[PDB]
This record gives structure tokens, sequence and C-alpha cells, in this order.
RNA sequence: CAAGGAACUCUGCAAAUUAACCCCGUAAGUUAGCGAGAAGGGGUGCUUAUGUAAAAGUAAGCCGCAGUGAAGAACGAGGGG
RNA sequence: AGCGAAAUUCCUAGUCGGGUAAAUUCCGUCCCGCUUGAAUGGUGUAACCAUCUCUUGACUGUCUCGGCUAUAGACUCGGUG
RNA sequence: ACCUCGAUGUCGACUCAUCUCAUCCUCGAGCUGAAGCAGGUUCGAAGGGUUCGGCUGUUCGCCGAUUAAAGAGAUACGUGAGUUGGGUUCAAACCGUCGUGAGACAGGUUGGUCCCUAUCUAUUGUGCCCGUAGGAAGAUUGAAGAGUGUUGCUUCUAGUACGAGAGGACCGAAGCGAGGACACCUCUUAUGCUCCAGUUGUAGCGCCAGCUGCACCGCUGGGUAGUAACGUGUCUAUUAGAUAAACGCUGAAAGCAUCUAAGUGUGAAACUAUCUCAAAGAUUAAUCUUCCCAUUUCGCAAGAAAGUAAGAGCCGUCAAAGACGAUGACGUUGAUAGGUUACAGGUGUAAGCAUAGUGAUAUGUUGAGCUGAGUAAUACUAAUUGCUCGAGGACU
């Protein structure tokens, strides 16, 4: 139940803390954004030394849904917080570390360079 | 002809395991999941503890709540699905059959033993 | 072509697993082996189709011209009938076992009678969109939006025949293509399929051939227990 | 919103003509001299003709 | 709306439901609206149930569906019930009372009925 | 009422958020009176005992999912006119 | 003198920096200021306003996105109207 | 300077959208100063769709981000007998100016009351009488239309053609989709107020325990059937014909040549169908099947009088129905509803007993206890020892 302007969190290892959700990607009136989704965000909580700054217009995909997805086999993975990474426009992320496992959910849509990182393959 | 709805649960009798480990909402468990990677039908053990435990014969269904990397997580896991080997390392003590609470009072993680 | 017909009562609607690590919601619905009671030939009727009889009852209840012409016939007392087309392949009188008509794994689709709603609201009957609330914008909230299109006897001057307006919801005999064939149950007459089946539990539903994937079949592989101890 | 014209007594009698009423229902009591009404009570003490209650 | 007659839920209802079973349980006849019956009816052989058995837990369960009258009271109610009552209605498997549809009402034409019991 | 959380909108209208008691801590400005319940945190239960004219408070044990367990209880900060 | 896009500035949404991903609103500034201006008073000005406006932590069915439970109606029945 | 000023209420914001094309994308075709790609260009082309956020009361407009695109008009600058008045255009007050003065500003500034019990037509659903020609019951053809005709990304062919180099397709196939509509509540949610559990005080049940009235259903955690989506399944494809533009063959006038004149074709997201709805009041009154019978015997033309052997209606139980109506089932040989019994399932070890602890509390009794709607058997109860209409075929 993500959407535009939602206040998420990022938990790689960058120099942010809140971002916003500009514009999730498909059809007009998505209004909804889920595990593996890209979306663009808007920096709006960044320390002054890490690698970005706020305001910067930048590329994520969103990790961590407090309220949870369904998997296919209808095993439903939820968490407790919202979090995300952010991607050098291409299928590999901008951050050094990952901080929590990561769902196979959103593996078959690729972005492989970011679950060879994770804590876990759930 | 009249209907009985007990051929509802009939026609489920080709799809049920009869390991049948009984567990209450608060137990000390672990699910181990047999997925296929590509090949090579790996065992991933899922520990934690139940949270919930309701449903209706096959529909029956459990939750099962663990920290990983100071995030908890919590998953679905559906009894009567293949793949599914469940062991219990301690049998809890709860009043209730669901732990809402849980989901928030996640101090104290060791719970209270039966006898 | 000759899309087949059959059928039963939605009896449950339930989950079941299947193969390659997949949850299939499954509708159950029990059937029985219908009785002919008329064949429409294209020469005779100038349309060929099948006059099925189902939903049995005892020889003790009909209606007296319906049941003197079932003992006319010869027939059993059954307590609907309903035609379907392209489906004369067999003859009069006969029990219609559903192994006969389709596979257990191929696509098809299913017409029934939606749900009762009754008296509806435009909102729910065309699934609307309200706007905010806050600022106090008035009592009403729930309704048809302006109606108005054209006023003075120059533009329209009235409203227009065929508006979404809210009514009586449910009871349509409708089709939805595209379901799984998932299960059989020869010994007791009943099937499993996929999706999620229009109207209540105990009403009538026919199933058919589907009309546009028939030559499609792809059957559904049961996930099996592990069960071992 | 209100009326614009007055209506007519013809016109107004064909919009009360579905305020009429039907025929009610009449049963048969056998025991008691009466033709009350079906699935009723009978004032002789009875329902039907079983006895039940006091004859009033 | 804003105030006006404060309505008739479902909890005034069911506290009229306690009345009257108490008060058929005392005369063992009620005249009133056929609708009240109706939803009284299963209440009333739940407790014509739990009164087979007499059990103090049973006791307990029932001391909360009776009230107070001037004929008897809770106590006298449900030894007389629990004494007498109890073993009458022991061999058959329900339908322990019986509501018969009475004349209309004189105010608002309301289709009388009356609940009784016997064996 | 699952999640988001002013993004709807002329504008947080409205609604929600805060409350009552005890214990910490509370700044700028200041004309010394205020600001101040500032900003912010912890506890309010049961039983025994220590305790007093009465308490308050404290020690031990007792758990509930939660103990002004129901009730009625300021949302706040900054800038500008 | 003082202040100076101000309750005043048409041009104007003036420029500039902050604000804001993005702000015809906002904050300070730029002084040729259509038509500012010193008791038909001018500037700082403490506190305060059921004063107005902007931002902010929390906060929520305002919204995202609507739905259900109970009633009083809306419907039915009898009386009245 | 007009039918209208004894009254046609507006700017905007939300809702409802519709139609059209001077088409924006999706469809197709042609030319190029069209190597490819990306194009420009002209037309046929109206089926679908064409964003979000900040500011302005501002529609508009500016800016940022995003898709293939963020097209344009009209419907009283549509849309209060659908909501709001933010501005606007009552007095009230100030600022700058003007009039000396009441005051005014096509200046700003602050707030500053939007009435309605639906008569008719149209319009969306559902009934009553009649018709449909002896009466009754089913099954139809289809007369007529209506809904619906959105679409992106990735991969392969293939870095292939092309292109020299960078660059980089066309055709087709597969997968992933999104959005909206349809369907259901089994997977996730909530709701579920006569369901369960824990829990607070107060007033009482004489007292302890246990209870009920009140406190949003007292609070809190849930939850049976059900309800809804935020839960999950389908749908947008494919194809025939007439085809528009367009591309054509033969072929004259015009001995050449020419898609047109005769003949012979291809070819569009548009159209007639195929997907779905629905149906003879389709008076255009249709078709097929089934049942009932002609109870001696009349009238201004035949049954005055026995009005069915068939069915329906009145009344009750009800639900898969359901504002009422009406739908469907059952009506004593009846499982239709309720109750009994048992079970599923939900809540969650009931009360009380015993042991331990001074008391709280812990353990066994006990997964016990309870459970509106889920399931089954059960005539135990209610559906009656009931009434009405209801046939001789009017005529070719």
């Amino acid at each position: 139940m993500v959407s535009f302007m939602t206040r998420l969190n990022v938990a790689d290892n960058t120099g942010a803390k809140q971002v916003g959700i500009i514009k999730v990607l498909g059809s007009t009136r998505k209004r909804y954004a889920f595990l593996g989704d890209v979306v663009v965000v808007s920096v709006k909580d960044a320390i002054p030394s890490g690698m970005v700054k706020k305001g910067q217009v930048l590329r994520a995909v969103i990790v961590r849904t407090k309220k949870g997805q369904q998997r296919k086999d209808g095993t439903h993975l939820k968490f407790d917080d919202n979090a995300c990474v952010l991607i050098k426009e291409d299928k590999s992320p901008r951050g050094t570390r990952i901080f929590g496992p990561v769902a196979r959910e959103l593996r078959e849509r690729g972005y492989n360079k970011i679950l060879s990182l994770a804590v876990e393959v759930v | 002809k009249i209907n009985k709805q007990a051929l509802i649960d009939l026609v489920e009798q080709k799809q049920l395991k009869a390991y049948v480990p009984e567990f209450s909402a608060g137990d000390e468990v672990n699910v181990a999941i047999k997925l296929k990677e590509k090949e090579k039908v790996r065992i991933q053990n899922f520990t934690g503890t139940v949270l919930r435990r309701r449903g209706k014969g096959i529909s029956e269904t459990f939750i099962v709540r663990k920290t990983t990397d100071g995030i908890p997580i919590e998953k679905n896991f559906q009894i009567h699905n293949p793949n599914i080997s469940i062991e219990l390392k301690r049998r809890g003590k709860v009043r209730r059959a669901y732990i809402s609470y849980m989901r928030e009072r996640s101090g104290k993680a060791a719970k209270i033993k039966e006898r | 072509m000759e899309i087949r017909g059959i059928f039963g009562v939605k009896v449950g609607m339930s989950q079941v697993f299947t193969t390659n690590n997949e949850r299939l919601p499954i509708t159950v619905i029990y059937c029985e082996p219908n009785q002919v009671a008329g064949v429409k030939t294209e020469a005779k009727d100038k349309y060929s189709a099948t006059l099925l009889s189902f939903d049995t009852v005892e020889n003790k209840k009909l209606n007296k011209p319906q049941q003197g012409f079932f003992e006319k016939n010869n027939l059993k007392p059954t307590k609907h009938l309903q035609e379907i087309r392209n489906m004369t392949g067999f003859e009069m009188g006969q029990q219609i076992t559903p192994q006969n008509l389709f596979q257990v794994g191929e696509y098809v689709d299913v017409s029934a009678i939606s749900k009762g709603r009754g008296f509806t609201g435009a909102i729910k009957r065309w699934n609307f969109k309200i706007g905010p609330l806050g600022h106090g914008a008035g009592y009403p909230h729930r309704f048809q939006g302006s109606v108005q299109a054209g006023r003075g006897g120059a533009s329209a001057q009235r409203v227009f025949k065929g508006k979404k307006m809210s009514g009586h919801y449910g009871h349509e005999k409708v089709t939805v293509q595209n379901l799984r064939i998932v299960g059989f149950d020869e010994a007791n007459m009943l099937v499993l399929v996929s999706g999620a089946i229009a109207g209540p539990e105990g009403g009538v539903v026919l199933i058919r051939t589907a009309k546009k994937k028939p030559g499609v079949v792809k059957p559904i592989e049961l996930a099996v227990q592990t069960e071992k101890a | 919103a209100v009326q614009q014209r007055r209506s007519s007594k013809h016109r107004r009698d064909k919009r009360r003509s579905h305020d009429a009423l039907t025929a009610q229902a009449l049963s048969v009591c056998q025991k008691c001299g009466k033709k009350k009404l079906f699935h009723r009570v009978c004032s002789c003490g009875m329902y039907g003709d079983l006895r039940v209650k006091k004859a009033y | 709306s804003y105030i006006n007659k404060p309505g008739k839920t479902s909890a005034w209802r069911v506290m009229t439901v306690r009345q009257q079973v108490s008060a058929v349980l005392a005369y063992g006849k009620i005249e009133t609206t056929l609708k009240k019956a109706k939803n009284t009816q299963k209440r009333l052989d739940k407790l014509i149930t739990l009164a087979k058995v007499d059990n103090f837990n049973n006791r307990r369960q029932v001391k909360k569906w009776l009230l107070n009258t001037n004929l008897f009271d809770v106590d006298q109610l449900m030894d007389h019930l629990f004494s007498k009552v109890a073993p009458k209605y022991e061999k058959t498997p329900g339908g322990y009372s019986r509501v018969l549809k009475l004349g209309p009402r004189r105010g608002d034409a309301t289709e009388m009925a009356i609940l009784q019991l016997t064996d």
C-alpha cells in the first residue's frame, strides 16, 4: 500500500533515511506499489556527508512493505517497515551494504546484483 | 439428493499429511520449505515463533515470526501445503490461540512453556 | 462448433494445492448425469440443440402436464429443463457422464445466475468514486452525480436513454470464460473448477466448452503430499 | 421541486386505482360456528379445531 | 439525527426477551406480538434444555437469564422449574412450546399471537 | 476498519492526535512578572511488609495483551503581518 | 527623518538568496517610492489574541479507497393526517 | 438592443459525462533534402485512452516529475428543483489615492446564511389488469438492439539486415504486465452489537465466589455464516465479410499508357458478425411440445343450470430470494423454517474440587468450557380437520 509521496525508509549503506515516491511506473493511476517495483524518488531526509544529497531525483526499488504481499505459492511475507534500495539507472544498486534479508518474490524480475549481496534470500 | 457439505472435506482426502504435528500460537518452532532453486530443491529453515493458527480443515494456516538482521519478519505458511517440514523445540504456554500483541510486544523473546 | 454442456450446483469454494508451488482456489460443483428431454435438429427445428432436463425430483411431485409428458416420453421427473446449442452428439433420454464431455485439465467457460443484491446503489452498481468529505461539503455524498447535460429547448432538454442508474443488482445469467478444469469425481459425480463461481451456494451452474480456446488443452498436475514420518 | 399544475378527477382516480384492496382469506371452523381466516385461532377457545384457550 | 427517541435496539429486544421468558415461566401463556415470540422461542427452548440437568454450574448459567416478579422470586421460579417442569419435557426432542396466531391488536392492528406450553 | 499519512483542499475546516495525579527536565526573549503543563520522558494495578493521625513513598512476590484498566480531562514548535 | 512590492506597488507572478523535487502564497533583501511617510502620526516594540497566514514533529477514512454494526426515518401494516 | 427583465442564478472547485473531428497515441497507407534508428510530411481514420504534485479564489496560466500521448471544441463561459461558496457583487474595517463633504476606486486587504414533503414527462429497476383468440405449463427462433471493442515493457529471432564507424530495426513468437469491468469471501484484512475470551468500578442478586443494569457493545483480542476490497481468477486476443484512404492486374476512349469505364483483387484500432445481456406488447402479437375435458340438457346464436379430472390464487413455513410487490421451495405422505441431538469450526483449560503460597498467584482436574447465522439425522413444534377462480373450444 505504497503510493506517491509515501515517506519511505532506505535500508542500504547510503547517507539518506527518508525519501518520497514521485511516480510509480506502469499504467496511469498505478497508485499502488509492492515488492520489486521500480519507482522515482525525491530525497527528503539525507545526511550532508552521504553519497547523495536531499532533493535529488533518483531511482529506487522497494524491498520491504509493512503490509507485506502475497507470494504466488500462498506464503504471505509481511514486514514491519517500508524500505527501499537505490539503483544507478540499471539492475545494479548504489548502496554497498544490505541491512536485512531480501525475499524471492522479486528475484524473477532480475536485479540479481541486489540479491547477491542480500543478507538472506527468502 | 441433498447436499451435505461434508463432501467438501471428502474431496480433500487426496492432499493431506498424516504427520499432523499439533502446535499453538506462541510455539518456538522451525518450518523448513523445500523450494526448488532452478534445480536443487533446497531446504530453507524458517525458525521463529507461532502467532496465529486458525482455519477450516485444509484452510488451516499459521504465521511464523522471527528477527533477522535486527528486522522482525513474519510470514504465513499453509499446513497442508507440501515441502513444509515442521519441528517444535519448546511447547509454550499461551492463554489464547492468537497473539496480536506479539507483533509489537517483541520484548522477552523467550515465552513461558506449558507443563 | 460442438460445445458441450453440463450442469451442477456450487456446493463449496476452497483452495487446492497444485504443483510448481502454486495455490489454486477451487469452487466445488456437485453434478449429476442429466437426461435428454429434447433434440432440436438443423432440419426439424431449423437449428440443432439439446433441451437437457436436470435437477431430478421424486415421481410423487411434478407438473402434471409436464409429468404426463414425461411418462408419455417414458422419461424421469426432473425439475429444470434448459437448452444448449451445438450439443447434438447423442440421443433422447440418455444419462451423460462429464468424462465424455471434457478433460480433467482443459479450459472451459461457465454460465451462472448472479447472487441477488437487491436494491443496490449506483456507487456500487457502477463502481464510481466519491470525492472529498472535508471542508463541510454538505450532507449528500452518495448520488448519481450531475444528471444535467443540456437545458432549454435547444441543446438536450431531457435525460437521455441509456443512463447508468441504480436498481436491482444480481440475478443475471452471465458467463465467464477461461476457468481451468482441475478435478473430477466419478464416484459422486462432482467437479473441482478454478476461479470464483458467480452466485451463492446451491444455485444452478452450467459449464460449456471454451469458446475461444477449445483446442488449447493443458493438464494441471496435483501437488502430491511429501508426507513421510 | 413542487407540483406545477393541478390534476384532473379522472386522472387522480386512475392513479388511486392501485389503492384498491384485494379479497381477504376465509376458512371454516366446524365445532364453533364461525368463518375464521386461515392460520388463525377460533374465538370459541380453540385454534382450527384444537382447543387451546378460553372461549373468548 | 439529533435528539429524538432512543430506539428499540437489539439490547432492548433481548432484555424484553428475558422479561417475557420469565413471565411465561411464571404463568405458562403469553399473548404479544408474533415477531417477538418467533425470536424468543429459540432462547426459551435453550433454557428448557439447560433446565433438565440441574447442576450447580448450569444453575449459575441460568442465573443470568431470570428476573424478579411478584408471583415468585428468581429463586422460587428456578426451584419450581427445576422441580416439576424439568422432567415434564424430558421425553420430547424440542417443540415444547407452540405459538398460535391471534387476531390483530385494536391499536396498530399488530398481528397478535400466544405462546403456550403443555405436555 | 489492513497500510500510507494533508499527498484531497482557498487553506490540517472538520476529525484525529494531547489530557487527570506523582517524579525528572525545560530554553530563547524577557519590561522579572512571565514564558511553563514550555520544549520533552518515566510510573499510576494486585498481595504482603516498611510505613503515618491519615497517607504519600519504598522493598519482596503476582501476572494480564493492555493496571486515572470504564468515565471526563491542553496537541505542540517555529516565522511573518 | 524614518520606512520602503507594505493591509499601500498598476506594471508584478519585480529581482535576488532561503523556502519548495517542483511555491502568481511565504521569509529577509535590493530603494526612481504609479498614489510611502512622521499625533487625519512614524519605527523598534516584551507578553497576549475563539486574530490572519506559512512551515514543522505527532496525528488521523480529509484523502489515498471505500465498506461494514445498531438504530430514527427512508419501505410495509393499522390509526390520524 | 431581441421572445425573457410579475426572476433564464452565475466564476470556480467535486461528481456525471456525452458527442464530433480541424487525430494526440494506439490502426493503416503514401512522399521525402526517408543509409538505419529517430523522423517530418498528407489523408482515411472517432473504438478506447490520454497523469500526478507546488502556486495562484484564479478556469486559465507557470514549474517539476512521468507515460505512447498528457489533443481541441460544444452541451445556458453544461452540470445547486446533484455539494460548497474560495474568489466574486450587502453593509462592517483599514491601507494608498481621489472628492473638502456624504463617499468612490475596472485597487489590495479580514470575515461576511445557498429554500424545498417529486405533480407530470423523460429516465434506471420491479409489479398490477388485459392482450398474445378454448384454458393451463414449459422450450424456443429471433424482431429489435445494448455492453464490449484499453494497452505498455522485457526476451528471442539479432546487434541481424541496414549501416563502414558509432549506431541500429522491420516481420513474427514467448513471457511479464499495469488499468478498468465481471465473479467469489477459500489465501491477507476489517466488520460481524442476543458469538467467545481477558478485564474496571459502581448498584444489587442477604453475604464470599460467580453474575447481571450502566459506562460508545464499558474497555481490550479476536471471531461462526455473511458482508464488502485492500484478498484471488478471467477478460482486452484471434478471425470472416463489406471495406475507407491506399496499393493492384487486364483494359479502352486516348492503337502508347491507364486500379475503372465492364471484369478481376488486396487492404483500417472504424462498420456487419463471431465474446456477453436480453427478449414475440416483435400488436411484426410468431413457432414447437405437453396437459385438461367435451357430465342429458337453454336463452338475441348455446351452456340459463353441475363452472376441471389441469393448474393457479387466498393463508402459513421460509431462502440462494427479498423496500413492499414480486421470485423459488415446502405445505402433514412436510426436513421448508425453528427446536432436540451430534458434528464441523471459532473463542480459548469453564465453574467447582484438590495441592502449593499468609494473599495475589502456580498445577492437576481440563484443550476443558461456551459458541446468533456453518453441517447432518430427527415431525418435537409451526405450516390445517381449510376457501376462491378455475372445462364444453366464440369464427375462416
